[PDB]
RNA sequence: UCGAAUCGCCACUUCUCUUAUCCGGUGGGCUGCCCGCCCGGCGCCCAGUACCUUCAUUUUCACAAGAUC
RNA sequence: GUGAGAUUGUGAAGGGAUCUCGCAGGCAUCGUGAGGGAAGUAUGGGGUAGUACGAGAGGAACUCCCAUGCCGUGCCUCUGGUUUCUGGAGUUUGUCGAAGGGCAAGUGCUCCGACGCUAUCGCACGGUGGUUCUCGGCUGAACGCCUCUAAGCCAGAAACCAGUCCCAAGACCGGGUGCCCGU
RNA sequence: GUUCAUAGCGACGUCGCUUUUUGAUCCUUCGAUGUCGGCUCUUCCUAACCUAGCGCCGCAGAAGACGCUAAGGGUUGGAUUGUUCACCCACUGACAGGGAACGUGAGCUGGGUUUAGACCGUCGUGAGACAGGUUGGUUUUACCCUACUUGGCUGGAGAUUGCGAGUAAAAGAUUAUCCGCGCAAAGCGGAGGCAGUCCGUUUUUUUCUGGGUCUGCCGUUGGGUGGCAUGUGCUUGGCGCU
RNA sequence: GUGUAGCCCUCCCGAUGUAGACGUGGCGUGGGGGUGAGGACGAAGCCGAUGGCGCGAGCCUCGGAUGGACCCGCCUCUAGUGCAGAUCUUGGUUGGCGUAGCAAAGAUCUAACGGAAUAUUUUUAAAUGCAACGUUGGAUACUGGAGCGGGGAAGG
RNA sequence: GGAAUGAACCGCUUAGGGAUAUGUGGCGUCAAAACUUGUGGGCUCAUUCUCGAUACGUGAAAAGGGUGUUGGUGGAUAUCCACCGGCCCCGA
RNA sequence: AUCGAACCACCUAGUAGCUGGUUCACGUCGAAGUUUCCCUCAGGAUAGCUGGUGCUUGUCAAGAAGUAUUGUGCGGU
RNA sequence: UAGGAAGACCGAUAGCGAACAAGUAGCGUGAGCGAAAGUUUGAAAAGUACUUUGGAAAGAGAGUGACAUAGAACCUGAAAUCGUGACAACGACAAUGGAAGUACCUUCAUUUCUCGGCCAGACCCAACCUCGCCGCGCAAUUUCCUUCCG
């Protein structure tokens, strides 16, 4: 994915600076992980590009101990003869849901290949996608719409800490230093928000009345 | 049907596959844990195999039947001139594993180190380094070094040093090797501000192992064990023999597998490589720290054998020659052959038992001939044996 | 060298938490009702809501014959 | 566009047209670690102690200390085994005239024998944290009593997961660094 | 079971599970799937013999009985017999039960079973018979594909193509138009000058050129101070040189 | 005017199928009787990213930088008349494959000569002509008189 | 054409092709259809062969139990007893 | 190189209810594994199921019907 | 033993075993068994003199002949299998196959070139098939609606 020198060098005689498709990042806290899957998949069938991040935040119905014991009884199974061909037990959060993913869809064709290679999965949320737009929510997915308040859910993150994954503690540390640097620059640059907000309050009493007739009966301003 | 009677399997699965190891040198997969109350310090070295021989000492052990009492324990000598260090790197953690962030190099760099980088030095232009000595001291090289050393405060987790061997202060004839080894060291104790001060005072410097090691201390080998070619079952495993009247010979397996599954299972012994295999090793006791025998010749003498004598036997050691720098003697045997290089490194394991603690105090030690049954110490022990022999007459 | 498919963008979006929750926050009076108080944007044809000015013969659809990289 | 080539079935110049390939990396080092493998396990003695308990008869165990069985990973200082160093010596038959030096008997045979390889027949070494099961409890309703359970919590098996250990980027590392080349 | 149905048992009855016994059937194989046992080697199951932790007793202690989680580890040496099975001697913490084409013959062995020679008993007029006893009786082929064990060579992200552009990177005239400190702050620091040329839609325009020059710095001429493990490179301090 | 390149135009009802039966102005092959053509300005045969026609068996055209002397359409007669397999017959070719191997009877060395078998380079000597053969002299060693000694029979 | 898979089950039975509509079976993704339909009711929480979920297909299960939770019937008193169902749990 | 009856040529292409094979296209139709007899049970003959050729006729229906209704008989699950 | 007539016969794996130095070569102690093989170059040997490399075999030229890719067991010269030049691409589903398109070739067939038998779009008539909007009949709408009191 590192540009060649080939790329280098014709991008440098057309003149090309910087490209980015068409892109949609979506924030998995509080999905629930088979209804969040099942949604992303046909989408990606139909040919969009999708990044997704906070994937230690995902949930799970029903008891920590119950869909731990569910995990270890996937990991007993294995290839006797070699276990190197065996099937492989992937222990982060990101890698799970690109497993759950991987089986909504037909994956021994080169159009299902070429779906999931579309797809980028990341725990946290990442330097390189903070500044990149408004994240996105699926409304059939989420957890206050799922799940009656009474029942007991477990969280990804803390399901794959004991049974492999070893970066619970490095995702936890690099989620507080971008809590705190994302608080104080969003506390800095109110006074433009304030000030832009003032302009068009301002506004209204500078521009044409019949233009503001307009905007009171469209129930605008 | 089950089999008819039991017994334990033979080898240990873990350290499959049984394949040549990829480099030749001992190399420390994992450090000592990092505990930052503790001053900083180096945590490993680069030594090289040269011989055997065995000691005489007391042992203090109360409850024991040896308590206060003298035996007999072999040693492995091992050569170790003076390191030097010559560059710093720095490690950030992210959620994928460990990424070096940068490397500071040194200024002035010898020609053993510049001549890893070659495969024939001697035919070449041996222009490795020169571009950045042109430019590390000027007023953008200071600050592209300070840039650098910055992200290192700001963002490493871990801080280690580049350190290679000197092949020249090393003058053994017969090993041939002219380009020096290179490793990594880690940094422990302190914080990382205090970790890099101790690496910048220590570039372009010589780092000996008394200051990294202490006597009657523990450490862990890692070395790649002397090497067999292709070997048959029984050599490579152990598994037993064949009776006499077997057709087409008995040194194999008779069964390697059931009718199902249908194929051969990785659990079954075969034949294939045997040694050159990486192995690290624990809980090796430092028995002395020796010194150079230009500065202190009576190496081997000790406080109830004043003989003066240095660690080198009669005649030398086989295939090695004369141990010339400083050298550490440890307990038992470690992997390899003679003349390879090897990797100590601080202890892993709890140290707290009461063989691990004791304190070491040696009585004797052997420098006979190890050709033949050597039977004198010393070159004027057997001279006084043997009265003036038909050459010194001659002389006379 | 290359003729190519893609056709919103922003340094107001590009911080956080909740859903048995003041749905912007936050008090008082007598369960629940009543009464208070303070505070996404642009973009679609004049760089701006005036009514000034060039568009053709590419003469009835055809990948926008134009843009971006 | 440019640099190379090709257009091979009934002959030779010359021109044209078209079709293919190249137009950017190379070598050398230090590392990361997803995934897979996975290992240590038992007994005895000292002391507790002739103690607890028991009318007597009899009769235990934990911290701690010292060894050993089975297994595993290595090594050759010592001891033992092995000799085509045909090393040194000895000895039989034949043979070069004798002596000397040898030689033939697919290594004549005997003794000692280095280097190397090798034996529990010799020697060294074999770690750290969590989640739980059975079970025992704490608060506590349902059910103005009670209750280890309904919500919640504690402690916790040779079991399970991770660390240490072995292989390791078809796990395609936008990890670092050195020099040459190109833009 | 001194009493006491249920510590431990449990008749008369009744409900199940398993495929490690033997029967019942005859679906596949008769232009052939090598038929007992032992040796060797690996793995799986739990209905738990020993090893870890527990509940309960007709558990005072010691030794034990019954039950729960648990298959990680261990489970022997011999006399007789072809034996599986059986039965004794001995050690031990313990000498648990089973499966994998009744695991395993192009892995072995060939004692037994089941050809041809021969002896005995009983049966048959006889040739001969006996799931009765006995002795002697050729064990063939891998260089192919896969599996497994080691051993090397080498491409490749549109997993060989597209030019089909997504960094677990930075932080701004849209990353361009310099650096250092600082919170994506507030704020505060440093920066050589002169002449041409060659190109140019403006803001001290881009280059290329020339001397005059001043730091840091190379390679140097020699000189003396010194450190390092002491033949080889450094730190000094000047000289004239980019 | 059963059956076609169906004499032509409307309308209605059925259409699969093992063993098996029957139909076809249904296809193809060797030869006889008739009729009509073709060929050195090139017959049969053979080759094909040569297309066209027919549901199909097949038919026809094109090209040959193939060939060198015969052959076909239509109506009828006649038969040794159509192939993918029979552990089918006779030839040819084939992966395995430069593979498995060419391992009893002890063994050869050296100089000169001979030989086309060398001392073979244009683009100092070694790193660019290897390997192997016979005779003679010398060396080493085997057969060891029940001999890889010297003569005969049978057989040749 | 359906029941994932199957000679015999379900639907339907067949000249070469379009349009329209159905049968059996279905409408979270694989995979066409409720881009997870209703402005419809209830019931269920199930720790190592892991609650349950398309008949034929026994092609996985009993006797006997539960103060789990949700419904009835008959008696008593200003809540108590006896009996019978649904789903789930032990037996496994 | 042959022996619980040698070798060569011939009768001999010996017989086989048993195993193997059996060469172009389209179209109209399209089954049976059941009955009786057979030294019959891995085979035949015989009736049934099928094809071909028709004959005699009719055209809304004769000697039509795997179906009802009405009337009248039979029966021992 | 001499001759004649022929054939809806076979046409070199056929026809006699034998179209040829065939009851021959070869096999078996013997009685006996028993093949393969068209010399079919060309009308005519005119069967390649001579130069050059090579020890030779042969190669490169030259020549005869209408043709030598008719060069000597030489007419025609198929398939199986192999080499070479150019090109097409291609992961690992063993290949092969069916249906429907597309990207590059091919220049095979047919049509057209001032009218076209080519490619699109809109409009008109008939037929068939949909959607909007507006409604009706019936004691179905009295186990009902409303007011007041008990
Ligand atoms: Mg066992
Ligand atoms: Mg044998
Ligand atoms: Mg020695
Ligand atoms: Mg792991
Ligand atoms: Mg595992
Ligand atoms: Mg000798
Ligand atoms: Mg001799
Ligand atoms: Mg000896
Ligand atoms: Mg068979
Ligand atoms: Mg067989
Ligand atoms: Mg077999
Ligand atoms: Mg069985
Ligand atoms: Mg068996
Ligand atoms: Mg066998
Ligand atoms: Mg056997
Ligand atoms: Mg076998
Ligand atoms: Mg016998
Ligand atoms: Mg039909
Ligand atoms: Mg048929
Ligand atoms: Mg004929
Ligand atoms: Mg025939
Ligand atoms: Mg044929
Ligand atoms: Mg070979
Ligand atoms: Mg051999
Ligand atoms: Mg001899
Ligand atoms: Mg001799
Ligand atoms: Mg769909
Ligand atoms: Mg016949
Ligand atoms: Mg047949
Ligand atoms: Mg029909
Ligand atoms: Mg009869
Ligand atoms: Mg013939
Ligand atoms: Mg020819
Ligand atoms: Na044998
Ligand atoms: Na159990
Ligand atoms: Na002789
Ligand atoms: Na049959
Ligand atoms: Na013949």
């Amino acid at each position: 994915v590192l540009p060649s020198r080939r790329s280098l060098n014709r991008s440098s005689r057309k003149g090309f600076k910087k490209h980015r498709p068409d892109i949609i990042v979506i924030d998995l806290k509080d999905h629930v992980l088979g209804r969040a899957a099942a949604i992303v998949a046909k989408q990606l069938l139909l040919g969009k590009k999708i990044t997704v991040v906070r994937c230690e935040k995902l949930t799970i119905a029903g008891s920590e101990i119950r869909n731990k014991i569910k995990y270890l009884q996937f990991l007993r199974k294995r290839k006797l003869s070699n276990p190197k061909l065996g099937p492989f037990h992937h222990r982060s959060p990101s890698d799970v849901f690109i497993r759950t993913v991987r089986s909504m869809l037909p994956r021994y064709t080169k159009r299902g290949q070429r779906a999931l290679r579309q797809l980028v999965a990341y725990e946290g949320v990442p330097v390189n996608v903070v500044r990149t737009g408004g994240r996105v929510v699926i409304p059939k997915a989420q957890r206050h719409n799922c799940y009656r308040n009474e029942r007991r859910f477990t969280v990804l993150g803390n399901m794959c800490k004991h049974v492999g994954w070893k970066y619970s503690d490095v995702v936890e540390k690099l989620e507080a230093a971008r809590i705190e640097k994302s608080g104080r620059h969003h506390k800095k640059m109110e006074k433009v928000r304030v000030a832009w907000k003032n302009a068009r309050k301002e506004a209204l009493k500078k521009m044409p009345q019949k233009n503001v007739e307009v905007l009171k009966k469209f129930g605008l301003a | 049907s089950h089999c008819k009677f039991e017994h334990p399997r033979h080898g240990h699965l873990g350290f499959l596959p049984r394949k040549r190891s990829r480099q030749i040198r001992g190399r420390a997969r994992s450090f000592p844990k990092d505990d930052p109350s503790q001053k900083p310090h180096l945590t490993s070295f680069m030594v090289y195999k040269a011989g055997m021989t065995h000691i005489v000492r007391d042992v203090d052990r109360p409850g024991s039947k040896v308590n206060k009492k003298e035996v007999v324990e072999p040693v492995t000598i091992l050569e170790a001139p003076p390191m030097v260090v010559v560059g710093i790197v720095g490690y950030r953690q992210t959620p994928v594993g460990h990424k070096t962030i940068g490397t500071v190099w040194a200024h002035h760099t010898s020609v053993e180190f510049r001549r890893r980088f070659y495969k024939n030095w001697k035919q070449s232009a041996q222009l490795a380094f020169t571009k950045r000595k042109q430019f590390a001291r000027t007023t953008e090289g200071r600050l592209a070094e300070a840039r650098t050393l910055k992200a290192f405060e700001k963002k490493a987790d871990i801080i280690r040093v580049v350190a290679h061997t000197q092949l020249r202060k090393l003058r053994n004839n017969r090993v041939g090797v002219k380009k020096a080894h290179v490793s990594e060291i880690q940094i422990n104790g302190g914080t990382i501000a205090q970790k890099i001060e101790l690496a910048k005072s220590l570039l372009e410097k010589e780092v000996r192992i008394d200051s990294v090691f202490q006597q009657s201390e523990a450490c862990d080998v890692c070395a790649v064990t002397k090497g067999h070619g292709f070997t048959g079952v029984v050599k490579r495993w152990g598994v037993a023999c064949l009776p006499r009247k077997t057709h087409r010979g008995l040194r194999k397996v008779a069964c390697i597998g059931a009718w199902h599954p249908s194929r051969v299972m990785y659990t079954v012994a075969r034949a294939g490589q045997h040694g050159y295999h990486h192995r690290t090793h624990l809980n090796k006791k430092i028995y002395q720290l020796g010194r150079a025998v230009s500065m202190e010749p009576n190496q081997a003498t000790t406080a109830y054998d004043l003989t003066a004598k240095t660690i080198t036997p009669m005649g030398g050691f086989v295939g090695y020659g004369t141990v010339r720098n400083d050298y550490v003697m440890l307990k038992g045997s470690v992997a390899g052959p003679r003349r390879r290089v090897i990797t100590l490194r601080r202890p892993m394991a709890p140290q707290t038992s009461r063989k691990l603690t004791e304190k070491i105090t040696l009585k004797f030690i052997d420098t006979s001939s190890k050709i033949g049954h050597g039977r004198f110490q010393t070159k004027k022990e057997k001279s006084q044996w043997y009265g003036p022999l038909k050459k010194d007459r001659i002389r006379r």
